[PDB]
DNA sequence: GCATGCATGCATGCTGCATGCATGCATGCGCATGCATGC
DNA sequence: GCATGCATGCGCATGCATGCATGCAGCATGCATGCATGC
């Protein structure tokens, strides 16, 4: 999958229609801002990567106000991290919190006491694996229930409507907009995690390399019993005592290398290489 | 209910059971008899079963809740046939019909 | 001599029974962390 | 103000329960074949 890094040389097709499509999409920003500012939260749904449109909207209209961007497609994001970021910067508070619910209570009380605070949220790929928790969406909806917070979200998964319940629907107060941009999902697939054997075996002792080669050969022929494997290793004179063979087996185990959990085709290609 | 449970344990050798089978065979017993005064509905029998389980004469297997209701739950009896017979012999006012059903 | 009807043995299709293996789920344990308290 | 010890929350491994399939053997049934028997 390393070849992916070199695959970016392919040129796009029919880019003129995409240009007109983006120009048509650009004109809805004022209406979206008006709908946000009256107490509505907006979801964007449609085919194609819509990150570019959101970034354009931010850099065009949100350069004069406080705004927080969370690109949830990163698999390391959690709601507690968002809460900590809000507390540390929006309110500039450093004190730790005993529980998530207590942090939510503090934030709600602070925002209710201070009516001069306005915050904008820009969430990318709200359907992330880490944000699908019921408590996560409950927390986000409770946050969005305030009249001093504006929410723009994006949907890219098919089963998104199952996330929201009737009470959650009432809390979120959603409006929908269809914006299909046809953009490739380069960045959003970049962080996602869908050679090693050669590098490991390069610096290992040649006896271990031969033993592993024999093990691969037997595995491709048809798991070995310990006794038969020891006898065959004896026959090749790569082992002088069973303690040494078990030491080599433990060395292989330490690298997570009896069955080898490696695909047959990869082993066949590696043997000749 | 206990006599019905004993009959279930005899017919199905050492197997669990639920509320529905016991209710069905109790209904069979009260329907075979012409007009005996045992016309009871589901909720009262359910409450009686709950009380029996509360007294810890019946214990669940592989306890779980939510996934399985009180109904359709695998129950087992914690008594022996000779104990039931001896206790029934000393029952003060056991009716004839229930005694003969127990013997059958 | 032969055709027809009847009786029977066999092939086969259906179905009921016996069973192990993969996987999901609950649980117990054990470790990391934040808080109450004491000095 | 600090250290410490305790209560709590979460991750991980494990054992067990559940679903799911397939091959075999027995049985019933319908058909092919042999036998009797008259005209």
């Amino acid at each position: 999958q390393t070849l992916r890094n070199l695959l970016s040389k392919v040129s796009p097709s029919f880019s003129a229609e995409l240009k007109q499509l983006n120009q048509q999409y650009e004109k809805l920003f004022h209406k979206w801002m008006l709908q946000l500012h009256l107490g509505f939260n907006i979801v964007l749904y449609g085919l194609g990567s819509k990150r570019d449109l959101l970034e354009r909207f931010r850099t065009t209209m949100l350069q004069d106000s406080i705004h927080v961007v969370i690109n949830g497609f990163f698999p390391g994001i959690s709601v507690k991290s968002v809460l900590n970021s809000i507390t540390e910067e929006v309110l500039d508070h450093m004190g730790t919190f005993r529980s998530i619910l207590d942090q939510l209570d503090w934030i709600v009380n602070k925002f209710k006491e201070d009516s001069s605070l306005e915050l904008f949220l820009l969430i990318h790929n709200l359907d992330s694996q880490m944000l699908r928790g019921e408590k996560s969406q409950q927390i986000i909806g409770q946050l969005s229930s305030l009249h001093n917070i504006y929410l723009i979200a994006s949907i890219d998964h098919l089963n998104a409507p199952l996330m929201w319940d009737h009470a959650k629907q009432s809390l979120f107060n959603w409006l929908w907009y269809e914006t299909t941009t046809y953009s490739p999902y380069t960045e959003e697939t970049s962080y996602e995690n869908s050679s090693s054997l050669t590098h490991v075996l390069r610096s290992l002792t040649p006896n271990a390399r031969g033993i592993f080669r024999l093990l691969i050969k037997y595995q491709l022929d048809n798991g070995l019993s310990f006794q038969d494997f020891y006898q065959q290793c004896r026959e090749a004179f790569l082992v002088n005592s069973d303690l040494t063979l078990r030491a080599q087996l433990t060395e292989f185990r330490d690298h997570k290398l009896l069955l080898i959990p490696v695909d047959n085709g990869t082993l066949t290609d590696f043997l000749e290489k | 209910l206990i006599i019905a449970m004993k009959h279930l344990n005899d017919i199905y050798e050492e197997e669990p059971f639920n509320f529905q089978m016991v209710y069905n065979e109790f209904q069979k017993f009260v329907q075979r008899k012409a007009h005996s005064v045992y016309n009871f509905e589901k909720p009262v029998v359910m409450k009686a079963f709950e009380h029996l389980q509360q007294l810890e004469l019946i214990k669940p297997m592989e306890r779980t809740s939510g996934n399985s209701q009180r109904e359709y739950q695998l129950m087992k009896l914690l008594l022996d046939n000779t104990q039931i017979m001896n206790a029934l012999q000393k029952y003060p006012n056991c009716p004839t019909d229930v005694r003969q059903w127990a013997t059958s």
